[PDB]
């Protein structure tokens, strides 16, 4: 989507892999606010939007 | 009423005890009052303020 019009989607009912992100060398940044990044996959969210 | 006098010495004790412990959980401008929530998402140069 065009910024402006910036699209969302519900992540539910589900394993989320968060080292398949974080460890894949093609990100050019990879910032988290409030969690470590190397600590996401030992959490548990209600939901996650993306 | 009678036994009053004990009464309130008991009280007192006990409200100063459970204030103690309600104080537990205030944040004291912290993200979580739960040491363990600060703990199991922080790094520690992070978790450590």
């Amino acid at each position: 989507a065009s910024v402006y019009a910036w699209n969302r989607k519900r992540i539910s009912n589900c394993v989320a892999d968060y080292s398949v992100l974080y460890n894949s060398a093609s990100f050019s940044t990879f910032k988290c606010y409030g969690v470590s990044p190397t600590k996401l996959n030992d959490l548990c969210f209600t939901n996650v939007y993306a | 009423s009678a036994l009053g006098k004990l009464q309130d010495v008991v009280n007192q004790n006990a409200q100063a005890l459970n204030t103690l412990v309600k104080q537990l959980s205030s944040n004291f401008g912290a993200i979580s009052s739960v040491l363990n929530d600060i703990l199991s998402r922080l790094d520690p140069p992070e978790a450590e303020v």
